[PDB]
């Protein structure tokens, strides 16, 4: 299906 | 790189994967 | 991977994720050279008819997966992209020939027992190997079928393919600068990249060194595991100048 929640550090 | 291309896991071992045979055998 | 197996744990510590930040999604398969570069096709980050042209903002580098969807803690390491770099000539518009690109990663990635760099290889390494029948390994987390996703890395072994065969079987004009692999019709196996795999290593064990280089780059095909038709790959080797040139420049 979908990917999973990856940590916030990596998406900033 | 000094390692490179060789497996942790495998060569670093003497360990073969479950399919490198194919790869070696297709070379005459 | 169409008609491809599980791969193994730590099978392909090279192997690599593009990964778009939004919406998080599978972009292209790539391959880990050193601590500080990744080597991927170029049309991943750069394909004008699609509407693609992604910016070093725009992804992440995902390394040290097996499982495809699942973020897989203390294994895995994600990584930004400080410079994106295409190759000046890649032919878009017609055969994508030179269909290559090298990302600087911002900060490094330690290896571990899941990340390991693949050799690039060397004149001889690329004379000797490059042969047709000798086969190659293909891997990647892309569809499992033309037209559905895998739960882990795939991999799959091709043979390489007589150049002639190649031409033949597309209506494109292929260059020096790639090659196909493949099963023919007749030889009763298949496999072949598919979606979401392009941009990945094939690569080759050398019976010399017992090293494993990356031979080539999935780059293009005609749909999935056609009979009488072929993936093409883009021929590292040949264009390992400007790799280097790059490397070393920047
Ligand atoms: C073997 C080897 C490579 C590939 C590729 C890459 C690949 C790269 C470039 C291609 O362009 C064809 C032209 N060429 C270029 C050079 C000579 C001829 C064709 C296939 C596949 C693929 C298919 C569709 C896609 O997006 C769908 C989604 N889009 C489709 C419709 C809407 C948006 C993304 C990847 S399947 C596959 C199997
Ligand atoms: C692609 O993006 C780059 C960087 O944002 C931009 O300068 C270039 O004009 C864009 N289009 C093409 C076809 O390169
Ligand atoms: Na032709
Ligand atoms: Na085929």
């Amino acid at each position: 299906g979908d990917f999973e929640e990856i940590p916030e550090e990596y998406l900033q | 790189e000094a390692d490179c291309g060789l497996r942790p896991l495998f060569e670093k071992k003497s360990l073969e994967d479950k399919t490198e045979r194919e790869l070696l055998e297709s070379y005459i | 991977i169409v008609e491809g197996s599980d791969a193994e744990i730590g099978m392909s510590p090279w192997q690599v994720m593009l990964f778009r930040k939004s919406p998080q999604e599978l972009l292209c398969g790539a391959s880990l050279i050193s601590d500080r570069w990744v080597l991927t096709a170029a049309h991943c980050l750069l394909y004008p008819p699609w509407d693609k042209n992604f910016t070093e903002n725009d992804l992440l580098v995902r390394i040290g997966k097996h499982s495809r969807t699942r973020y897989e803690r203390n294994i895995e390491k994600i990584s930004m992209l400080e410079k994106i770099y295409i190759h000046p000539r890649y032919n878009w518009r017609e055969n994508l020939d030179r269909d290559i690109a090298l990302m600087k990663l911002k900060k490094p990635v330690a290896f571990s027992d899941y990340i390991h760099p693949v050799c690039l290889p060397d004149r001889e390494t690329a004379a000797s190997l490059l042969q047709a029948g000798y086969k190659g390994r293909v891997t990647g987390w892309g569809n499992l079928k033309e037209t559905g996703q895998p739960s882990v890395l795939q991999v799959v072994n091709l043979p390489i393919v007589e150049r002639p065969v190649c031409k033949d079987s597309t209506r494109i004009r292929i260059t020096d600068n790639m090659f196909c692999a493949g099963y023919k019709p007749d030889e009763g196996k298949r496999g072949d990249a598919c979606e979401g795999d392009s941009g990945g290593p094939f690569v080759m064990k050398s019976p010399f060194n017992n090293r494993w280089y990356q031979m080539g780059i999935v780059s293009w095909g005609e749909g999935c595991d056609r009979d009488g038709k072929y993936g093409f790959y883009t021929h590292v080797f040949r264009l390992k100048k400007w790799i280097q040139k790059v490397i070393d420049q920047f």
